[PDB]
Order: structure tokens, then sequence, then C-alpha cells
């Protein structure tokens, strides 16, 4: 997904 | 946001601390009553995806709701990608996780616009309508 649970809105993904 | 200035040029301004403080109060007082959506829309006139994520991240203490909002964004972003065969923005670019502010401004002021702020805003409002419904 674009947003993981407990990834802030706008946060680029760690992978 | 992207605003029309006095000369009539479309220019970028940072989302203002005023706006952000108003948005903080909206959420605090009203939680998710019907009128939260009109406030959100009014406060996010011309918003870039960067702006919108700044507003969203101020939301504290509503963890289930904000998860529902993420679900909607992911759904809308996935359908966007599927309907825009594979620079043009992807779903993650519209949501601001993978695009720069200058990219966002570049799309928003493209001729004709690729209005990523308005698109992302549509996704968010869809999400908020589902949350508001749930609190009804």
């Amino acid at each position: 997904p674009v947003l993981f649970p407990g990834q802030p809105f706008g946060q680029p993904p760690l992978g | 946001p992207i605003v029309q200035n006095l000369q009539g040029q479309m220019v970028h301004q940072a989302i203002s601390p005023r706006t952000l403080n108003a948005w903080v109060k909206v959420v605090e007082e009203k939680a998710f009553s019907p009128e939260v959506i009109p406030m959100f829309s009014a406060l996010s006139e011309g918003a870039t995806p960067q702006d919108l994520n700044t507003m969203l991240n101020t939301v504290g203490g509503h963890q289930a709701a904000m998860q529902m909002l993420k679900e909607t964004i992911n759904e809308e972003a996935a359908e966007w990608d599927r309907l825009h065969p594979v620079r043009e923005p992807r779903g993650s670019d519209i949501a601001g996780t993978t695009s720069t502010l200058q990219e966002q401004i570049g799309w928003m002021t493209h001729n004709p616009p690729i209005p990523v702020g308005e698109i992302y805003k549509r996704w968010i409002i869809l999400g908020l309508n589902k949350i508001v419904r749930m609190y009804s």
C-alpha cells in the first residue's frame, strides 16, 4: 500500500 | 497552497500557522460531526499534497478513524495506478509520500493542470465522509 498502519500521512516508505 | 497573488500569478505559499491552529481546534472541538468536512475544505483551499499531510498529521487521539482514512487513501491510490498505465504522478505521488513539493507544484501548475492537491483532497474527503458516517 501507499500508507502502512503507523506510517504517518506523507511519510516516504522505509522500503 | 497555490494561490493567485495580486499580480494574478499562481504562486506557492507555505500553509500558515494560523490555518494549522484552526484545523487543530476543529478536530479538538468537533471530533467528526458533519461540519468537520466543511471546515477541512475551507482551510485547505489550493492545498498541495504536502499541505494536506501537514493537516492530517496534527490529528491526535483518533487512531481507528485515521486508520480508516489511510485505508481509503490506499484504495483510491491503487485504483489511480490501475487507471493510469505506467514524469506523470502515481498514487503515492498524489498522496505526497514519493513526490517532492516542487513536483507537486509542477503538476498543479501544469498546462493543463494535473491537479494533485484536488485529487488527494477528494480521496481524503471520501475518507472523512466514511468516518463521519460511522460517528453518526
